[PDB]
């Protein structure tokens, strides 16, 4: 038996429908949503961290010449200096006052703190959204992880159960991420030996122990002092730690529809964007007969309470008259006004208290109790807090909170013009016909 | 089987995969006799073949037509201004161009 | 200098160009491409192989009454039987006639060969391509795996190219595919927990050392034979061996495109559709200048073999003039003729012999050497095979085999006609003219 139905991706919330087979009993659904992850596609495409220029020391030839070997480390300069006098702590090395030779190299390598301070560069795309889900289906409660692409079924007690794929492809990621400590950023990294010093990627490691490194850092080689054996050099600073100078904040603090971006995997968590749609291939075991279970005669409703807060600010009183005592459903078909359990325990001649939440300022609104329905109607009041720590638990109805005195004030300037008008047509038609007998 | 220009393939049991590829060699001579040159290009181009001849035959058709329409118009047109006299003597030029009695 | 220009998507056969700085010496770009993969984002769900229908051993309780105490083995059927007088090989078990028990229990675990014989579920989408390029720009050649997404550049000597995205978003791999032995099949497996009995997945391992499989294999246990200790069942069969025996064949010989489809990456190869652009940021260092290159005066083109065949069955000949002898590009602008080589090195008074390749019955192009333009123009004949084992050398324009008999019996049918139409109308002019002149008389 197919019953579908569609709910609010919202966390928390918990969502309550019956199915009305039409001489069976009704047969309650309650399905609350624990955790909605959104899972992106992941490809790493490098790493990078801050560097380290590895120093040659200087080959110094008295009286000679020397000549470049290039060893073809990652950024390598090689730059060799004649006209040299060099000094050691004993005294000077050479012992020529020209013609003196030094070589300098100096070349790029990855820091030695690189596999616990690094950024991963990746590209995300198609997303694969996941829901912890906690499902009752006529007192069968299950805990299951869903995947809700719209396939991949949960299974328990022949009940065979689709979540529908979401309304909208929206994901908080771009197409380019870059993950640092924790935390998750929508950064146009450059690509893979596209890198410029001073900027982030100056260092592309392909993997973390990927043993080719593509430096771009613009080493430049200098001429060393008079009498002193270094190696001297220029390049522009690391572009990793401006990065993290820079830094505009993490993504979980600037993405929008309320996300959480957590990295086990890299994942958004909790989004409140879009809905899922529901199957319920229900089998035809579970539908019960009428006759065995409770059925109502001269049941009524009245409004103890009514507030149109944010959260159950309704008491509604029931007092019915029961031919059986037993737990049996609630629901409100229309959504205006959202109740707070499914269910309700009976005794015989008793009256239930049932709990509500609702935006209408005058609701009239048809409850459904075992098999009846009784029409609950009153007024609600303004509640006192300004601002609540919860959020909504009822829907927004266009023209739900109108108050019946603006609905009069309305009715009288919007049909009493009518009124005017057509009776000054119909005194406009009797004039001409008035005018036509009076020209015989 | 019919192997065209963009491939074709076969594999026979344990036979490694032989590709085909086939090259326009068509039958007919294309340089002459013109009822030589229309199998070749009709063999070679099959349907673009018949929309050109279509289309070659119906401007000739219309070509021809409307040029005798207009020919026969314009002796009318001559003519008559020549035979509505009631003694009809059309000049000796008129008589060897518009072919007349 | 950036110059884009724009590859087929066709292995094998090599691409020539030139890069023509307005006042420099042309520089040669040459680019044959190797193999060409693409390689889906594969997400695997499920394992299946051959089942195997464990049996517990009968328990037996002489004048009692056994109970089903449940294990949660998947598809684990159980069920009591009553009135039972087995047998042993040495006489009879009970002395009871009646109220003795025996109890049968099955469950489905899967078979011993399932490590090296199974078949791999995965879902397929969002495809990667990636080829292996073999550039040369200016006698400076690299073999570099290139991605040909719109970015990821290959770095040389400076140059730097950006090959960019396929034309097409083909793939072969539908959204779901059955690995199975080396061979990759389009298969619309149910998804996990939704296998049916007697076909493919009624075995679902999640992972092939998952130790928790599901199993729906329409086990029913069935009363024991009168004097005999068995456990009876009754099951559809194997639907693995079921899948097998059917089988339509591998997406190795079905792909359209003649593709090659691989295994230990999931990859098809040599798909010859789409067409890859290409993007050259070259340095202003690699323009040589004019007057470092040979230059010729006074040349010109013959051609002494011409067949229109697949291959480069085309003679071109140029007698040339230069006063230097070094090699210089040659190229052709048009389609018209498909190149050969890319350069030709040249003597002072020598001459040239190039090889072409061309679908035109009279080829006339205009042939670009050093940094001159000779006009190569004859007459190709048809060649000797029908069918040859290798692919086109050349792209066939529209209107490339007209055949200058058949220009003239379309110029003469077709023009002619349009001649005698104005001929008709200038006639039926001067006689609507003669006409009023003769009605001015009054």
């Amino acid at each position: 038996y197919e019953h579908a139905t569609t709910m609010p991706s919202q966390a928390g919330i918990s969502y309550n429908t019956i199915v009305n087979r039409a001489g069976y009993a009704p047969l309650p659904i309650s399905i609350t949503p624990t955790k909605i992850k959104l899972i992106p596609t992941v490809n790493l495409e490098y790493v990078t961290c801050h560097y380290k220029t590895g120093m040659d020391s200087p080959a110094i030839k008295c009286c000679g010449s020397q000549e470049c070997t290039p060893t073809y480390r990652p950024d390598e300069q090689c730059k060799v200096f004649t006209g040299v006098y060099p000094f050691m702590w004993g005294g000077a090395y050479c012992f020529c006052d020209t013609e003196n030779t030094q070589v300098s190299k100096a070349y790029v390598m990855k820091s030695d703190d690189c596999l616990a301070d690094h950024a991963e560069a990746y590209k995300a795309h198609t997303a694969s959204v996941q829901a912890f889900l906690n499902i009752t289906v006529g007192e069968h409660s299950i805990v299951t992880t869903v995947y809700v692409n719209g396939e991949t079924p949960v299974n328990f007690n022949g009940v065979k159960i689709t979540a529908g794929p979401l309304s909208t492809a929206w994901t908080p990621f771009d197409r380019k991420i870059v993950q640092y400590a924790g935390e998750i950023y929508n950064y146009d990294f450059p690509e893979y030996g596209a890198g410029q010093p001073g900027a982030f990627g100056d260092i592309q490691s392909r993997t973390v122990s990927s043993s080719d490194l593509y430096a771009n850092t613009n080493l430049v080689l200098q001429r060393p002092k008079a009498g002193a054996i270094h190696v001297p050099y220029t390049q522009a600073p690391s572009g990793f730690e401006q990065w993290k100078k820079d830094k505009a904040p993490s993504l979980k603090f600037t993405a929008p529809f309320g996300c959480e971006i957590y990295t086990n995997p890299i994942r958004a968590e909790n989004c409140a964007v879009g809905s899922i749609p529901l199957a319920f291939d229900i089998p035809d075991a579970l539908f019960t007969r009428v006759s065995e279970t409770p059925t109502l005669s001269a049941a009524e409703c009245t409004l103890n309470e009514c507030v149109y807060s944010s959260d159950f600010g309704g008491i509604a009183t029931v007092k019915y008259s029961a031919s059986k005592s037993g737990k049996c459903a609630v629901h409100v078909p229309s959504g205006t006004a959202t109740l707070k359990e499914a269910a309700v325990e009976l005794t015989e001649q008793g009256s239930a208290t049932i709990h509500f939440s609702t935006a209408n300022i005058h609701p009239e609104f048809r409850l459904q109790i075992c098999t009846s329905y009784v029409t609950c109607k009153g007024d609600c009041h303004p509640p006192k807090d300004h601002i609540v720590t919860h959020p909504q638990y009822h829907a927004q109805t266009f023209t739900a909170a109108v108050s019946k005195t603006a609905w009069t004030w309305l009715t009288s300037l919007l049909g009493g013009s009518a009124v005017i008008i057509i009776i000054g047509l119909v005194l406009a038609t009797i004039v001409a016909m008035y005018v036509l007998t009076n020209q015989k | 089987f019919t192997v065209t220009e963009k491939g074709w393939e076969f594999v026979w049991g344990n036979h490694p995969p032989k590709r085909f590829w086939a090259q326009e060699t068509a039958p007919g001579n294309p340089h002459g006799l013109p009822h030589e040159v229309i199998t070749h290009y009709y063999h070679r181009y099959p349907m673009s073949t018949i929309l050109g001849l279509s289309i070659c035959a119906a401007i000739a058709t219309v070509s021809v037509a409307a040029s005798t329409w207009l020919f026969c118009r314009s002796r009318v047109a001559c003519l008559t201004p020549y035979r509505l006299t009631p003694n009809a003597r059309i000049p000796f030029c008129l008589a060897v161009l518009c072919c007349a009695r």
